[PDB]
């Protein structure tokens, strides 16, 4: 019936217009994991090019919102790259309010209260996208949150996300099974990336040619990504531990 | 579906295929340029013998024309927004719109209604044409906003005929340049070979002309007696 | 007649109006486009006599979810 | 639906957000003759995700606390919209915090406007809303996505409701002090509880007399501060052993 | 504000399809003035003429006659005279007759694809550039210029005669025996000053309507022709 | 089925149906391609003749959009007019405020966020068009394709409308025998044959192909058409091409 | 808000305001920062964000508990303690809205999770940041008083000294402190006709 | 518009008369339904200036809105000539709120039908006007609006000629009377009547006074039997 | 067909509200309202279910939506003050009546709103025509009475009323009819104080201003003790 078309309740409840957004999530079929360590939070992504004249310096899942934080989504590009302009208008803007850098806590609740928005409006459609942010905050460390297109946000130490994520997120929980500590416990960027990679390998089971990786790193002055050749120096030192 | 934006199952425009069927019930126009002048021919209307035939030649501060080739109200709402689009223009800056943005502001200005949510665009093909900074134009505009500057052309019921002759004729109007003559008649002629039965008098036919140093002058007149 | 009449009457839009503005120079005619569309279908769509606070969702589109102006004491 | 009237009078898309409420992972609250509590329970998902953020009981006045059962973000809006009309009508003329009644008939409004105006769908959250007047006292209040708001002795709204309700309609009676209130509604939550039982899966806090030690300066008797507690997981932990 | 298979309006053609059961309203140009005529339909003896006037002034030189809901019309006719006697009272001048008939049948394009008013209308007039004058005007934009025209049930059947009885040089009174002899043609009736009501449009006249009286000497003055 | 009806609507499957019956008005356009060179970048368009009375000459189907860059299209074409347009606005008031061109990067997201913005409403449609755009800033040559639903994605060399699929077999045996790409004049001879050999499916219509360039050592950094010598020579060098089979 | 204007004009053709044209000082130290004011006019944005204010009172108070409503709004939305520059941006912006119509001399003093900090408002929303501050007209005594007897780190003890001296350059005093680790600190004065009914 | 007329055939019987020198309007009304009181309930025949009133069939909620329009209008128009508004003019703009409210979707049309009427100040014509949904404005020497108007308009349109208004008030009154007392089967203390004479002499006809005139048409018709 | 079929339904929505009762005397006015079947755990004094004080003067009996007749009260009380501000003086009770009969039709005239479902029985005094009863219902309609009834089974209540009431009586007398109304139109097996409210308006303490007091729930067992059961 008619409710199925929009931000409505059906019978029982539901909203089809926002469960509907949460199978857009899953087209590109990419699968994303962020951790932290004790001094960063990092944060990969799986990457595909079908066409063999694509350029793959351009399949960009991973975004600096401002300086010392970024985000990575699930769904479609488009949608995606709306998100990361809404984010970095509401850091930015943050700054010119209250004096100081945008926490990335607040981002993460003020995008899924925007997401309410569009969950409440029967004349809006909601975007197709699960977001993951990542900064190093004074307040609290380096830090995770999602955000999902009902608006609904959680803080993380780790996370994992995709059509394959709950066999990401079941490894990653059998980790802080054993070592039972908030963050992989290492100090370098560097260790947690191979960290991350040693469990996103394990994980995913394709192994990884350094085209299957796009990574951020955020740390206390600055969130970055990796170059092209940074990428392969983790790669050969996986490669060297096993 | 009838809808004004949404497209069909097969990438397909209903409301702009049905804005393109008002040139299948639209009375014909023709028209045509040269290294000097351009030329259109209107062919008219009536509701009896009694009636006055329709009116479908206008101008832009005598810098433009136009014609109507479906729902001559919707063309009269195109002709007269771009005749202030000509006229402030002229006034503000003490130039002319050369014919160049003539063609984008239609296609601008037609596309946007099966844009956005409203009321549908302009049901009717138009011919608009021109002289500039440098030469004579012809621009057609068809309804969604397409503007080509076709060598000749004819719009409305049937016009397949004196497009037909613009073609098979190419000399007697593009190497004509100087006084008019020849643009008139030939013009008339591919619009006097359309008509199955049906027939041409000197109140029933009526040519725009435009070109360097004619002040756009409507020929509707007795001076027609000229060229029939 | 006095000085800062009018001024502040138009502060709350007159102030958006220019935010957008820096959203154009900034993010190009998609941004503040995209803003002033959910402007007109978040204001316009608020049909309610007996309610004229404005709306809910447009402090959450306009900064104002957590914040006071006297204009918003003194209506 | 746009919540237009139904064949016998029923306003329609509120039933449905009635049910929106009706799933939603517990809250309750009770009235203390010395003060009142609220209690709910969190979820997030696994041992990867915090339930100590932003939380989901939360302090609306010095003296006023809410939980909710439904859709999350609607109540997140619904209790920072009503931070900002206690402060824009009650603070900035009266220099009071408004009261427990003025608050929630506030609330009540935005819930009310949901149900009749364009373009938008009710709220689906019931808020539990409950703290402490000069005049009237310690106070429990719940507000539904009607806007129809009930005072109560003790009440429990979402998943558990019916059981919680069932169980506070047997056990209430006009003798219990704050604490006797905490062992029922804990043994309460023991029973709307999913997952394990523990002091990161519930929260709980409560009104009662002020703490100037919360009120983060002293050298004005005058002021009392803080009438609302957020209980710590140490606090709820203490507790925790008796049940 | 929708499109039909066929290139056409079905809010103006829907609507339009009403008048063709409306009051049959005709009109008469002649060398010396126009004529304007209708059958004078009441819902009862009870109804007062100065009310549902089904023909109006609009100014000295101009008036109106209409077949369906003459309310919706009566409030184009408001800005119809509005508009033309704030030109004159501007300009010093009657606004000439078809640049009024053009600017009082725009408000059904009100500025695009509009609800109709559902109702074709009749103006006629005087002016020095082209004349006595008689037009028609509709929910869509559209013209005439001096010989007969009708509206109403009857209208189309009577055209067949109107164009058949009529030329150039008559004077007044020829055409006002002729509006009657047409007006009868379907009503299943007698005609008479309580059945039809009638006006005359001249230089020496203004407009003006037949008073009951001279509507007695005119229908007589047809009876006794009847002989002929 | 059934949920086809307006543009902000999502069904069953999270699909968004107007843009997949918005690429269907791409398909059934105009076929054309691009290519991105060491120096610099190269489109290459069918300019598709139905009657001889064009005036071939000033109906231009590559659009220049800033002095360093240019634009192509395919759909309903007056979509894509307007977004050059604005686009030429967008791009100049950028240059007289930055003091600097507009980086391709820079043009590529406000481009693909105006179409994004019409995707989100259901009181607009989508721009029913593909485009394919690109130039020369301070940080090389680039080239990107755009689609109705606002994806982007930078290119090596695209190409779009009905003779898509043979063309994508033209594309890929590019470079899959120049790994390096190549330097500006052979990519305009090389892309010349690919259009030309993409009419093996369609008989009894008639074209003018029209290319242009810009680059570092190709022109000054400048857009350019290119025509006349150059042109007949790529045509000469494809005429015989598809000629071989 | 500007109701009733242009009819004062002509009644004028007017009660005064309760301006405080007295002294007040901020000094940073230690392990905190003191302020004080030659009295009340020690407002409170927030249990560690204080301002001692000059000029028209009636704003004094009013910005004050604005920028203090703004800031317990704040401190709701992001589950974090306020910042001295979060109250200086705040009446930065709010008293440029006012343009200095709003009378106030304002200053803010604070500790937060970033450290002690110290900053004050002049009328057209004009910021000074030192290491001490004096405002409210017998300032210019304490100008000579703290650049002479302040040091790199006074102690509580000296600073409350300090002030005390600096406040009585330019006899009675309210001070308050907001150290580092520990709640804030206030300290008050520290130096024949007959006719008759029920109604 | 269809369904909206509709409501006024659902709307109670309201009729009137002109005359030489008045005009007399009346309903059927329901007297009271026990337990109401009159004081404290509405005519239905209104008054909206001293020299203009109002009658009519169908919703009467949607009949205080038109009234509370033409109230607001009628005192508007006063105020901004000194005209006491002329009862064509009241009628243009009641007609032309109901042309407004037709227009349109959203804003629904009134669900109402009207005799409006008056005197203008020396205008001793009974100035009548009947309105409907659509917004007409009919003038009518005699009318009848709501149900079972049928019997009331036959029986009126064979007891008055368009040539023939009584100038007495009696005779006025007592056509009116009869013709309610054709649908009124419920007894003739259900009907309210009411009269306009010039110059600002509005009068309304007591409980009593209508009774002088049922129990004079009663033996009349008696008569009428005897004969 | 000459109806409006949300109306209707609103109508149909009003006659779920529980049963609410109002009767005027020779000097004064009267309400009873049922608050229908309740959980043990309601509060009973802080519950502001059916009766309200609209100013000095005036009260209020409501069935419907609570949440939608809130808003109504509100615009009452603020009119109310407003015209006292204005003519320095009391507003009548038909005035307010109107006014807000009004907006529950300007609603009603409306495809973009639903109309409110609320009726309302009002008390009040005023200097015009002394004590009036009003009753005004979803579609904007209002009525003078005066004995009546709102809200779930209203005919059967005005049934009651029809033949027992006396057109002289005053406030005490109609303070028994009305339990006498509600105990035989009861929507529960059987009353208890606790379970309705009530509202008077009277001629000052004696003569000058008028007496408004709403009875609390002992006031409430005062009068059930008589008229009551055995």
């Amino acid at each position: 019936g008619y409710d199925r078309h929009i931000t409505i309740f059906s019978p029982e409840g539901r909203l089809y217009q926002v469960e509907y957004a949460f199978k857009a999530t899953n087209q590109t079929n990419i699968n994303s994991l962020a951790v932290r360590g004790k001094d960063c939070t990092v944060v990969i992504s799986q990457k595909k090019v079908p066409d063999k004249l694509l350029d793959p310096t351009t399949v960009s899942y991973i975004f600096c919102i401002s300086r010392t934080i970024g985000m990575v989504v699930n769904g479609p590009i488009p949608d995606a790259r709306n998100a990361a302009l809404r984010a970095k208008a509401e850091a930015a803007e943050f700054r010119y309010k209250y004096g100081y850098d945008m926490p990335c806590d607040v981002l993460a609740k003020r995008m899924a209260n925007l997401s309410q928005i569009y969950t409440q409006r029967a004349y809006m459609r909601p975007l197709g996208v699960i977001l993951t942010f990542v900064s190093v905050d004074e307040e609290l460390g380096p830090s995770i949150y999602k955000t999902d297109p009902a608006g609904y946000y959680v803080g993380y130490k780790a996370t994992a996300t995709g059509p394959k994520q709950q066999e990401i997120t079941t490894n990653l929980e059998n980790h802080f099974k054993k070592s039972k500590i908030d963050h992989i416990n290492e100090e370098s960027w560097e260790k947690v990336v191979e960290f991350a990679i040693t469990h996103m390998i394990d994980a995913l089971g394709t192994e990884f040619s350094k085209n299957d990786l796009e990574v951020g790193v955020a740390t206390k002055d600055k969130f970055f990504t990796l170059s092209a050749e940074n990428i392969e120096e983790r790669l050969v030192a996986i490669a060297e531990q096993d | 579906d009838g809808d004004t934006v949404t497209f069909s199952p097969t990438g397909r425009l209903f409301q702009v295929e049905y804005a393109l069927e008002a040139i299948k019930q639209g009375s014909v126009t023709v028209g045509l340029r040269s290294n000097t002048h351009a030329v259109l021919v209107a062919l008219k209307r009536n509701a009896d013998e009694l009636s006055s035939y329709q009116k479908k030649i206008i101008k832009c501060d005598e810098h433009m024309g136009l014609s109507l080739a479906g729902l001559a109200p919707d063309a009269r709402v195109l002709s007269n927004y771009l005749r202030q689009q000509c006229n402030y223009s002229s006034l503000v800056f003490n130039r002319k719109l050369a014919v160049e943005r003539a063609g984008h502001l239609l296609c601008d200005k037609a596309q946007k209604n099966t844009q956005s949510y409203g009321g549908r665009p302009y049901g009717v093909g138009l011919l608009i044409i021109g002289y500039d900074k440098s030469g004579a134009h012809l621009l057609e505009f068809q309804p969604s906003g397409n503007v080509t500057e076709l060598y000749g052309t004819a719009i409305g019921a049937r016009s397949q005929g004196a497009k037909t002759y613009l073609e098979r004729t190419l000399d007697t109007f593009i190497k004509i340049d100087g006084n008019p003559d020849e643009l008139i008649k030939a013009g008339v002629e591919a619009i006097s070979q359309s008509l199955r039965d049906e027939s041409l008098t000197v109140d029933n036919l009526s040519i725009a002309i435009v070109g360097k140093d004619t002040p756009f002058t409507i020929y509707d007149g007795e001076a027609v007696a000229k060229y029939i | 007649r006095h000085p800062l009449e009018s001024t502040l009457k138009n502060w709350e839009t007159t102030q958006r109006q220019r935010q957008m503005e820096q959203y154009r120079q900034i993010f190009g005619i998609a941004e503040p486009m995209k803003r002033t569309m959910e402007m007109e279908i978040v204001n316009r769509t608020d049909f309610n006599p007996l309610s004229t606070n404005g709306s809910i969702h447009r402090d959450i589109l306009l900064n104002k979810e957590c914040s006071i102006d006297w204009e918003d004491v003194y209506p | 639906s746009l919540t237009t009237f139904s064949p016998s009078g029923k306003l329609g898309q509120i039933d449905y957000a009635l049910t929106a409420v009706k799933q939603g992972v517990t809250s309750l609250g009770i009235k203390a003759t010395n003060g009142v509590v609220i209690a709910t329970e969190k979820k997030s998902s696994s041992p990867l995700a915090m339930s100590e953020t932003l939380s989901k009981v939360s302090l609306l006045t010095p003296d006023i606390g809410a939980v909710y059962s439904g859709m999350g973000p609607d109540y997140r809006v619904l209790v920072d919209k009503s931070r900002k009309v206690a402060h824009t009508s009650y603070k900035r003329i009266y220099g009071e915090y408004p009261p427990t009644k003025l608050l929630v008939s506030e609330v009540a409004k935005i819930m009310q406007e949901a149900t009749q105006s364009g373009g938008v769908r009710p709220f689906g959250v019931s808020l539990l809303i409950a703290g402490h007047d000069e005049f009237n006292g310690f106070s429990l209040y719940q507000v539904d996505p009607s806007g129809s708001y009930f005072p109560w002795k003790a009440t429990a709204i979402g998943k558990g409701s019916v059981a919680a309700k069932t169980f506070l309609e047997k056990r209430w009676n006009d003798e219990l002090e704050l604490e006797d209130a905490i062992h029922i509604a804990l043994l309460t939550l023991k029973e709307s509880v999913e997952g394990e039982f523990n002091g990161d899966t519930i929260e709980l806090a409560i009104i009662g007399d002020e703490n100037p030690d919360l009120l983060g300066y002293t050298g004005i008797p005058t002021d009392k501060g803080p009438r609302f507690r957020k209980l710590t997981s140490q606090e709820i932990n203490d507790r925790l052993e008796a049940l | 504000s929708t499109f039909s298979p066929e290139g056409r309006l079905f809010q103006v053609e829907y609507s339009l399809e009403a008048i063709k059961l409306g009051s049959t309203a005709i009109g008469i140009a002649t060398k010396e003035g126009v004529v304007l005529g209708v059958e004078k339909r009441a819902t009862s003896p009870l109804l007062e003429s100065d009310s549902i006037e089904k023909i109006v002034e609009i100014d000295r030189h101009i008036g109106c006659a209409m077949s369906g809901l003459t309310a919706d019309a009566r409030s184009m006719i408001e800005h119809a005279r509005t508009a033309a006697v704030t030109h004159n009272l501007y300009y010093d001048e009657d606004i000439n007759v078809e640049s009024l008939t053009q600017s009082v049948c725009d408000l059904a394009l009100r500025r695009l694809m509009s609800r109709p008013f559902g109702v074709a209308l009749l103006i006629a007039g005087h002016d020095a550039d082209d004349g006595y004058q008689l037009f028609h005007a509709e929910p869509s934009g559209t013209f005439y210029r001096y010989n007969a025209k009708a509206i109403g049930s009857g209208s189309e059947g009577a055209q067949a005669e109107l164009l058949n009885e009529w030329h150039s040089s008559l004077t007044l009174k020829e055409a006002e025996l002729l509006v009657l002899k047409i007006l009868k043609q379907v009503m299943e009736e007698k005609l008479d000053e309580n059945n039809a009501q009638l006006s005359c449009i001249t230089k020496q006249d203004g407009f003006k309507i037949y008073d009951n009286e001279k509507t007695a000497e005119l229908i007589k003055e047809l009876k006794e022709k009847e002989a002929a | 089925t059934g949920y086809d009806l307006s543009n902000s609507v999502f069904s069953p499957d999270g699909r968004n149906f107007q843009v997949e019956y918005a690429v269907k008005a791409v398909e059934n356009g105009t076929t054309s391609i691009g290519i991105k060179c060491n120096d610099g970048v190269v489109f290459a368009v069918e300019k598709l003749i139905t009657s001889k009375l064009l005036v071939p000459q000033k109906n231009v189907k590559i659009q220049v959009v800033d002095r360093h860059i240019g634009c192509v299209y395919s759909g309903l074409i007056p979509d894509g007019r307007h977004l050059v347009n604005r686009g030429r606005e967008e791009a100049a008031s950028f240059k007289k405020l930055y003091k600097t061109p507009i980086p391709i990067p820079a043009f590529a997201d406000r481009l693909g966020q105006y179409v994004q913005a019409h995707t989100l409403y259901n009181s607009v449609r989508p721009f029913g068009v593909s485009t394919i755009f690109g130039g020369v800033d301070k940080n090389g040559a680039h080239l990107y394709m755009l689609e109705p639903s606002g994806s982007y994605w930078g290119y090596k060399g695209a190409a779009t409308g009905k003779g898509r699929q043979s063309a994508k077999a033209e594309l890929e045996k590019l470079v899959d025998h120049h790994p390096e790409g190549l330097s500006a004049r052979e990519a305009v001879k090389q892309a010349a044959k690919i259009i030309y050999l993409a009419h093996e499916d369609n008989k009894e219509k008639d074209f003018e192909l029209e290319i242009s360039w810009c680059s570092l050592s190709e022109t000054n950094g400048l857009h350019k058409f290119v025509k006349g010598d150059l042109l007949q020579e790529a045509i000469d060098f494809a005429q015989k091409e598809i000629n071989g089979d | 808000s500007f109701d009733n204007y242009q009819r004062n004009n002509f009644l004028a053709e007017q009660p005064k305001a309760t301006s405080t044209g007295t002294t007040i000082v901020g000094v940073k130290f230690n392990n905190g920062v003191v302020i004080a004011a030659d009295t009340a006019k020690l407002h409170r944005i927030s249990p560690k964000i204080w301002c001692a204010g000059a000029g028209t009172a009636a704003d004094t108070e009013a910005v004050t508990q604005l920028i203090g409503s703004n800031i317990e709004l704040h401190s709701l939305y992001t589950s974090r303690e306020p910042r001295v520059v979060s109250a200086l941006q705040m009446l930065k912006q709010h008293l440029f809205k006012y343009q200095g119509h709003i009378g106030a001399y304002l200053i803010v003093a604070g500790v937060d999770p970033t450290g002690s900090h110290l900053f004050s408002i002049h009328a057209h929303g004009s910021t000074d940041v030192g290491y001490y501050l004096s405002l409210g007209s017998g300032s210019l005594a304490a100008m000579a008083v703290l650049e002479s007897h302040w040091k790199q780190d006074l102690t509580k003890e000296e600073a409350i000294k300090l002030a005390s001296d600096a406040i009585q350059a330019g006899s009675n005093v309210d001070v308050c402190v907001m150290e580092i680790g520990k709640d804030a600190e206030y300290l008050r004065n520290y130096l024949a006709v007959l006719k008759e009914s029920i109604v | 518009v269809e369904y909206a007329l509709e409501a006024v055939k659902r709307g109670t019987c309201a009729v009137g008369v002109k005359g030489k020198n008045c005009v007399v309007l009346g309903c059927e009304r329901r007297s009271t339904l026990k337990l109401q009181d009159t004081r404290i309930t509405p005519s239905k025949v209104s008054k909206i200036d001293s020299h203009v009133v109002l009658s009519f069939s169908g919703l009467n909620a949607d009949s205080r809105i038109l009234i509370e329009k033409a109230r607001v209008e009628a005192q508007s128009h006063r105020l901004t000539l000194e005209d006491p508004v002329t009862v064509e003019y009241l009628t243009r703009y009641v007609a032309g709120v109901q042309q407004r409210y037709t227009q349109s979707g959203g804003v629904r049309p009134f669900g109402v039908s009207t005799l409006i009427a008056g005197f203008d100040p020396r205008d001793d014509e009974p100035k009548l006007y009947q309105t409907e949904p659509s917004g007409i404005y009919s003038s009518w020497s005699a009318q009848t609006i709501g149900r079972n108007s049928k019997t009331v308009r036959e029986f009126l349109e064979k007891n008055y000629d368009r040539k023939e208004p009584p100038a007495t008030v009696e005779e006025c009154v007592k056509l009116t009377v009869r013709s309610l007392l054709e649908v009124v089967q419920t007894g003739a203390k259900n009907i309210e009547i009411t009269v306009v004479k010039p110059d600002s002499d509005i009068v309304a006809l007591s409980s009593e006074e209508i009774n002088q005139y049922v129990t004079q048409i009663e033996q009349e018709k008696q008569e009428q039997q005897e004969q | 067909e000459g109806r409006l079929y949300q109306v209707e339904y609103a109508l149909e929505s009003i006659s779920h509200a529980g049963t609410a009762i109002g009767i005027m005397a020779s000097d004064g006015i009267v309400l009873a309202a049922e608050r229908k079947v309740t959980s043990t755990l309601l509060e009973q004094d802080t519950s502001t279910e059916k009766l309200y004080k609209l100013n000095d003067k005036i009260a209020v009996a409501v069935a419907g939506l609570t949440a939608d007749a809130e808003i109504l009260i509100n615009t009452a009380r603020i009119h109310a003050q407003n015209y006292l501000k204005t003519y320095n003086e009391d507003i009548p009770v038909e005035i307010l009546v109107r006014r807000l009969s009004d907006i529950k039709q300007g609603y009603t005239q409306h495809g973009g709103l639903r109309p409110f479902g609320v009726s309302f029985i009002y008390a009040g005094y005023d200097d015009r025509y002394g004590y009036q009863l009003y009753t005004s219902n979803p579609s904007g309609n209002y009525t003078g009475w005066k004995a009546i009834s709102v809200g779930a089974n209203t005919s059967a209540a005005q049934t009651l009323l029809q033949m027992d009431y006396k057109d002289d009586m005053k406030v005490d007398d109609a303070i028994e009819l009305a339990l006498k109304t509600l105990s035989k139109t009861t929507d529960s097996s059987a009353l208890t104080y606790d379970r309705l409210e009530f509202a008077t308006i009277r001629k000052g303490a004696n003569d000058g201003e008028v007496y408004q007091k709403i009875f609390k729930p002992q006031e409430i067992k005062d009068i059930l003790v008589k008229t009551g059961i055995t």
